[PDB]
């Protein structure tokens, strides 16, 4: 007796909060944090969708979503470590050389 | 039901009493008594833990339904574990998992 | 006959608060955690006491913290060299109340045999000592006797129970000296075994 | 007064009794570790505070309570207070699934050992938070090394337990202890048993796999009581997963469970007293190169035998 | 590492555990001060006294 | 399970809102771990027991362990950004706030117009998820192993020291 609309609304709220955190923060670590929030919100939305229909498909795509999240966080933190190694700051506005 | 909701209430009381016990211990400790850059190896090992942990979750999901999946599922999980061990051999043989070079 | 620290005063001590203070003192004296601090040969006799043949563990004083925050007893067992005296002072400052000090050996008592340019003549020049142990080195059982002396000193001191109420001053009992207490039996000694025997 | 409410109150009281006993057993097994190290080291241990030293734990408890509560000035207060809280509650909730007797269980969850894995990850978080919040280079570096150890062994903790899970065909604890109704799982899952024992010693920061220097007062006591509660939890978990738990021929189920758990606690103390501490690189090489492929091959052979025996 | 080295190391760990257990089954070597008094040899160098002659006058 | 679902969702929303506005990286990671525990409680309220178990096992037990590892590797004490607090001034954050509010309004309007019979919350066990995972979803599992292998190789190649 939990509506599907409420779970989807909660997931959409978490997704837009993650997108806002991804946009308004120049720190690369906070952008990776925002990316984790958005992909976790997408996974939560899929879990809600699979639980409404009574199928394991939601949890299977949750598993695929968090496999992607783990590997993307790995690559993003490796790139963040490399950025901090070669330029000692995580401000991405310095990383803007290609333009036009 | 009755047994299930009783076990749920027991688990809730377990959580509440454990949290309250730790909080009360810290509060009693506070109130009583008078007064007067790391190397990349840590990132590498944590990343390896994350990747092999999600591959472990795949094996967790397989292991609880082995009999219902049959020999086909055994073949598929054998391919999965073979790719796991090939990745592990690749990591070991290139010195990624060696703490000292 | 007590001593105030923040003054020769009297005994301050509801009857429930006396029992509470007695229980606090009992728990403090029955669980004393020394600080692992290797200065000189006196520390070798201290860790000889900590081993199986003497077993200071029986008194509840075996924990031997390597961090000054956890420990509440400083056994200065060694010479107070001039380079290490600021180190000893900093380690004593890092300790938390209540804390007690035992000088072990003649070096920690007064400088001992080393009346020399590079040695501070006693740790009581800069650290308030609670129990002094003569010897060079004191034997392990002498360290355990001093531990028992510290225990009976702790067992009747008056400290505040909580820091939000009551008198926050620390009262240390003026114990009768061991020399005057043992003079009644030491003087009565007449004959000792001759040194030619085993 | 209704029988359903009476049953609810009885189950709540059962969980409260279980919680009080495991906390008391963790503290008294800190004391028992002191006494057992004394026994194994040709001495007595604490035997003067009360009869046989039985009041020693009260003495350290009073000393912990009436000490100066101290937080470093240039530290984070919230994380510093939070790390012992996690190190206590994580392994306490890990014990919250162990069935000590038929009918004496806190929560008969359908995840079970997955809940144990969640609690182990939170214990790793406790170690990391303790190291970061102390604002000390030594403690931070020690937490880095200890957390990399615990990651290198939590990488195969669950994979060691998957042999037992595969044989039982379930994640439930009671189903696992019922699957060993004839043979204990230490016989078929022997390699899973040794790998789980190694991983359980390693994730509990116990000898020979051992950031606490800035902690003092009741926080240090909370850290140590949480560590010994984790010892109790891991011992009871391996009793339930590999030694049948409460099943036995003659003794009552609690007598068998308590004897097996106390034997493994004594084995913890003997492992601490006996083995020397290996180096860091050899420990992590053993965790990655040896134990993880062993757990994978154990799971594969277990599945092959299970499917072969399913006629 | 080598499998033979692993087996030899496991056997040696078991041997060390066995030796420590047999140490637990041995006699305690603790002298229980202060209930058990310390035996000191007659020429032990402890507290200093001034003595008397057989006539009872101080010998110094 | 209804009250648990709403309280866990409210806690997750509040913790995420604290995450996107906080300036301390470790405090932000702690609040996001709280949010991940809350979303796992949401999963357990809806009967997706395996999803919540993996949310604490992997998402709130492995990935942000890696995040906390990286943060303490960098020794991020709030330098050159905590001295700015640029995202707290209106001229940086109001624009994206209207952007996200408009997107949330559109998505909510789309959500409110769907057939909704409610979620019964019947517990879907991990056994059924494992049956479907190695039944109709075999190639998903194998190519997900290959995907994690690719991420492993990429992160090793980029995040070396030399
Ligand atoms: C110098 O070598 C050492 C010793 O002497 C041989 C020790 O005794 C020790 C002490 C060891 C122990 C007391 C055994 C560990 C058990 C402990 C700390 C239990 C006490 C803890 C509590 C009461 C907190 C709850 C150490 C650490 C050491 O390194
Ligand atoms: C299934 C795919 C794998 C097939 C079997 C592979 C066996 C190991 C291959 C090998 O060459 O191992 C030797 C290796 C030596 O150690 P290493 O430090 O990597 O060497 C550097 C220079 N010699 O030592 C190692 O690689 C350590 C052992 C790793 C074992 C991983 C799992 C292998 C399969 C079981
Ligand atoms: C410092 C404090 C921080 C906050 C700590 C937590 C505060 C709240 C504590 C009390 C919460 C209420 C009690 C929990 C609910 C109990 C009931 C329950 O979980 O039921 C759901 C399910 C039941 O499964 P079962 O009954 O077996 O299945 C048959 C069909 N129903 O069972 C399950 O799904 C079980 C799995 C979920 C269990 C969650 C347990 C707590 C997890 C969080 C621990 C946090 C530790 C501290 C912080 C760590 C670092 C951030
Ligand atoms: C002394 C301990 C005796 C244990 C006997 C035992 O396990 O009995 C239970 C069961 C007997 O068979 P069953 O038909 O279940 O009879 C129960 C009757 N109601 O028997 C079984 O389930 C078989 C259990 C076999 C266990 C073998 C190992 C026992 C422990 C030996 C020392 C362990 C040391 C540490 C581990 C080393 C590696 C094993
Ligand atoms: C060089 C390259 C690398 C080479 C490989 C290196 C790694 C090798 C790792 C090997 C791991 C082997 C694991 C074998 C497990 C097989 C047993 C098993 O799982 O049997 C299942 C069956 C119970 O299942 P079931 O009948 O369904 O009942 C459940 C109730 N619902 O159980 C039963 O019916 C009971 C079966 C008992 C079998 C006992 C004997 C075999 C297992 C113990 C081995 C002990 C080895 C000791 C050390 C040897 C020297 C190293
Ligand atoms: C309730 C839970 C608690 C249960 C308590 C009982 C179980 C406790 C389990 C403890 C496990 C400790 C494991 C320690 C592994 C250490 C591995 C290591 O680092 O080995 C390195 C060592 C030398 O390696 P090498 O390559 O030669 O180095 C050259 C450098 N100059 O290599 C070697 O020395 C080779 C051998 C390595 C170790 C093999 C495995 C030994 C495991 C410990 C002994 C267990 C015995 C049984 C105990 C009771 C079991 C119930
Ligand atoms: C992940 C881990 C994988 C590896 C472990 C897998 C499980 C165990 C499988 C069986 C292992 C057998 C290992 C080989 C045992 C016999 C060889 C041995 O112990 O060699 C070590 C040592 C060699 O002797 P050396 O040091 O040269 O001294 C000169 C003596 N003339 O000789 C000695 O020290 C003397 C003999 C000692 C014998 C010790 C016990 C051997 C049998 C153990 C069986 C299992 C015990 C389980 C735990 C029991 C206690 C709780
Ligand atoms: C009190 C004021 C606030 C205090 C601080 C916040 C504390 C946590 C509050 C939220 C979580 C606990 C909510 C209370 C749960 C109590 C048990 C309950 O209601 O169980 C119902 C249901 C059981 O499952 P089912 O079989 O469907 O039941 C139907 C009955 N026939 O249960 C389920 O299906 C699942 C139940 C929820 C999942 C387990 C608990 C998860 C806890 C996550 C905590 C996250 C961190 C919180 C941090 C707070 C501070 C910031
Ligand atoms: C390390 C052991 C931890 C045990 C925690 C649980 C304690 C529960 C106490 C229950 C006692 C009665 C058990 C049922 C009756 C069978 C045994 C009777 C004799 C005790
Ligand atoms: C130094 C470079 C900084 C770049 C910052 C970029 C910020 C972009 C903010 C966009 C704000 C949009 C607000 C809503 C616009 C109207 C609705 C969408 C278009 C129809
Ligand atoms: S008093 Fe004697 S034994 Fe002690 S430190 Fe000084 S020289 Fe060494």
């Amino acid at each position: 007796m939990i509506p599907l609309q409420h779970g989807l609304i909660l997931a959409a709220i978490l997704f837009v909060l993650g997108l806002t955190g991804l946009v308004i923060r120049r720190n690369l670590l906070f952008m990776l944090i925002g990316l984790e929030i958005m992909i976790n919100a997408s996974a939560l939305a899929f879990v809600v969708a699979g639980s409404y229909w009574g199928q394991t498909d939601g949890q299977v795509m949750y598993i695929l979503a968090i496999s992607l999240a783990a590997a993307e966080a790995s690559i993003g933190l490796a790139l963040l470590l490399q950025l901090h190694r070669r330029r000692q700051n995580l401000n991405i506005d310095s990383v803007s050389e290609m333009r036009g | 039901s009755t047994e299930v909701i009783a076990h749920h209430w027991a688990f809730a009381i377990f959580l509440i009493v454990a949290i309250g016990l730790c909080c009360l211990m810290l509060v009693g400790g506070w109130f009583l008594g008078g007064r007067a850059r790391l190397s990349a190896k840590f990132y590498l090992v944590a990343m390896f833990f994350v990747i092999f942990d999600v591959e472990a979750l795949y094996l967790f999901a397989w292991s609880t339904s082995i009999r219902e999946s049959g020999w086909v599922g055994f073949v598929e999980a054998a391919i999965f574990i073979f790719v796991l061990l090939a990745g592990l051999v690749y990591l070991v043989r290139i010195g990624a998992l060696d703490w000292t070079p | 006959d007590y001593t105030l620290t923040r003054e020769i005063v009297t005994d301050p001590l509801n009857v429930f608060m006396g029992k509470l203070n007695d229980m606090v003192n009992w728990g403090r004296k029955n669980s004393i955690w020394p600080y692992n601090f290797g200065l000189s040969c006196c520390y070798v006799e201290m860790v000889t006491s900590f081993t199986a043949v003497h077993d200071v563990a029986r008194f509840g004083a075996e924990v031997l913290r390597a961090s000054p925050r956890q420990a509440d007893l400083m056994v200065v067992a060694g010479t107070c060299f001039t380079k290490m005296a600021p180190v000893i002072q900093r380690l004593y400052d890092q300790m938390l109340e209540p804390k007690w000090v035992i000088s072990m050996g003649a070096c920690a008592n007064s400088g001992g045999m080393y009346d020399i340019y590079s040695v501070v003549q006693g740790v009581d020049k800069f650290i308030p000592v609670d129990v002094y142990i003569p010897g060079c080195p004191p034997r392990p059982e002498a360290y355990m006797q001093a531990l028992m002396l510290l225990q009976e000193s702790i067992g009747k001191e008056r400290r505040p129970l909580s820091w939000v109420v009551g008198d926050q001053g620390v009262y240390r009992a003026n114990m009768q000296s061991e020399r005057e207490r043992k003079r009644g039996e030491r003087i009565a000694v007449t004959n000792l075994r001759t040194p030619d025997e085993i | 007064i209704s029988p359903e409410l009476i049953e609810i109150l009885l189950t709540i009281l059962k969980a409260v009794v279980i919680l009080l006993v495991v906390v008391t057993c963790g503290a008294f097994m800190s004391f028992g570790e002191r006494r057992l190290l004394g026994l194994f080291q040709n001495r007595y241990g604490p035997n003067r505070v009360g009869w046989g030293g039985s009041l020693q734990l009260v003495a350290d408890m009073i000393k912990m309570f009436f000490k100066e509560d101290w937080i470093p000035k240039f530290s984070d207060r919230v994380i510093f207070t939070l790390a012992p809280m996690i190190a206590f509650t994580s392994l306490l909730l890990a014990f919250a699934i162990v069935p000590v007797s038929p009918g004496w269980v806190v929560a008969d969850l359908n995840i079970g050992i997955l809940f144990f894995l969640m609690m182990a990850g939170l214990a790793v978080y406790a170690v990391l938070f303790a190291g970061w919040s102390s604002n000390n280079k030594y403690s931070l570096l020690g937490a880095m090394r200890a957390s990399a150890q615990t990651l290198s062994y939590e990488v195969f903790l669950g994979l060691s337990l998957m042999g037992v899970v595969a044989q039982a065909g379930s994640f439930n604890m009671t189903d696992i202890v019922n699957s060993q109704a004839h043979v204990w799982n230490v016989i078929p899952q022997f390699f899973g048993f040794i790998t789980f024992a190694i991983a359980g010693v390693a994730v509990c920061h116990r000898h020979p796999f051992d950031y606490h220097i800035e902690y003092s007062g009741m926080k240090f006591g909370l850290f140590f009581v949480g560590e010994y509660i984790g010892i109790v939890t891991i011992s009871a978990l391996m009793v339930t997963l590999f030694f049948g738990g409460w099943q036995g021929p003659l003794l009552p189920p609690f007598i068998w469970f308590a004897l097996k758990t106390a034997f493994f606690m004594m084995m913890f103390i003997l492992i601490r007293a006996s083995l020397p501490r290996p180096r860091y690189d050899q420990v992590m090489s053993f965790g990655w190169k040896i134990c993880l492929p062993l757990t994978l091959i154990n799971l594969l052979v277990t599945a092959a035998v299970i499917l072969w025996q399913a006629q | 590492m080598t499998l033979k080295e692993l087996l030899v190391g496991f056997g040696t760990q078991v041997r060390s555990i066995w030796m420590i257990g047999l140490h637990a089954f041995a006699k305690r070597e603790t002298r229980m001060y202060p209930e058990e008094p310390v035996y000191l040899p007659p020429r032990y160098r402890g507290r200093i006294v001034l003595t008397r002659d057989p006539d009872g006058e101080e010998r110094c | 399970m209804e009250f648990a679902f709403y309280i866990c969702g409210l806690i997750a929303i509040l913790a995420t809102l604290r995450v996107i506005t906080h300036t301390n990286p470790v405090h932000a990671l702690l609040y996001l771990i709280i949010s991940l525990l809350a979303i796992s409680g949401v999963f357990f309220s809806l009967g997706a027991y395996f999803a919540g178990a993996l949310e604490i096992i992997v998402y709130a037990g492995a990935i942000m362990v890696l995040f906390v590892f990286v943060v303490m590797m960098l020794n991020l004490g709030g330098s050159e950004i905590e001295q700015e607090r640029q995202w707290l001034k209106p001229q940086v954050w109001i624009g994206p706030a209207i952007l996200s509010a408009i997107m949330l309004v559109v998505i909510v309007y789309a959500i409110l117009g769907v057939n909704d019979q409610g979620i019964d919350g019947t517990p879907i066990s991990a056994k059924a998820v494992g049956i479907t995972l190695f039944g109709p979803y075999v190639l998903a599992v194998e190519l997900a192993s290959m995907l994690l292998l690719a991420g492993l190789v990429v992160a090793f190649h980029v995040g070396r020291e030399e």
